[PDB]
């Protein structure tokens, strides 16, 4: 299910899956997939939490050495203009 | 019908017929973070829709309530009937 | 044993990721759920446990939830402060 | 998951009074922020703060790298 997913990277490399979940507070995390990478693919509750997480966290400076990168296939798609 | 954070959700009635869930969402996002946002049915010949919106926190829900006028959310060009979800 | 703390009082909906989110920024290594609103949590070491109990015991999350956080850990300096 | 703790957040401590144990060292540094790790080996020690922000505050309270209390002077250096 495509629109529950975001990619996050640029977080400190020592984080475990709980620590990646802490990054995303307060959004509901249902799954984290860790690979050989220093990125992770995270499943959130739904497209609205994904949309808000990308907003909140993409580009966020954690400190002088870590600027998060967060991205997803989710585009805000109102039926009528706002 | 499902597990929700006490005092954080709202039932919406009288939603314009052309909105989808993104419209509904963007309305409540102006007051705080949103957990669940859903169009749950139609009513009055299909002319208005019913909705449900859960906020990320009670604080966020109370931020919605503070902008409420006798149970109604007045914006530019719409009025929704917002009602506290009780468990 | 000195890595453990007991936490309870959070919303009943939280999965274990949500319980770990409560303890930001302390490092969580394992969570064992012991009730609808209680869990045993393994943190990184005793100083994070001690600090977590300080930051979070009695913390009011909202008007319907108050955390009770406890541990076996006590501050035991060899020389007074 | 990497092998190394967070960057710019650790310190090496020399000049620790010999009677101190980890709890004594811990409490000195807790005054500047949350502490992630704390060990003693006069004696040497290591303290990692929870974040760079905490550790920078530690750095904001130094004199040519020294932490001065009433009965002690710890020599403190960045773990790089």
């Amino acid at each position: 299910d495509q629109e529950n997913m975001l990619k996050i990277s640029g977080y400190p490399g020592m984080l475990n899956t709980f620590g990646i979940a802490q990054l995303l507070t307060p959004y509901r995390v249902n799954g984290i997939t860790i690979t050989g990478a220093q990125s992770a693919v995270v499943a959130l509750e739904n497209k609205f939490q994904v949309y808000q997480a990308v907003q909140d966290f993409n580009g966020k400076k954690l400190d002088r050495n870590h600027k998060l990168q967060v991205s997803s296939l989710v585009v805000s798609s109102p039926a009528v203009p706002l | 019908t499902a597990y929700y954070l006490k005092d954080a959700g709202f039932h919406i009635r009288n939603i314009p017929k052309a909105w989808n869930d993104w419209n509904l969402f963007h309305v409540f996002q102006n007051f705080g973070k949103v957990s669940y946002c859903r169009v749950v049915g139609q009513s009055n010949d299909g002319q208005v829709q019913l909705g449900f919106v859960n906020m990320m926190s009670v604080a966020d829900a109370d931020e919605v309530r503070k902008n409420l006028n006798d149970g109604n959310l007045i914006g530019e060009n719409f009025t929704l009937k917002v009602t506290d979800h009780k468990n």
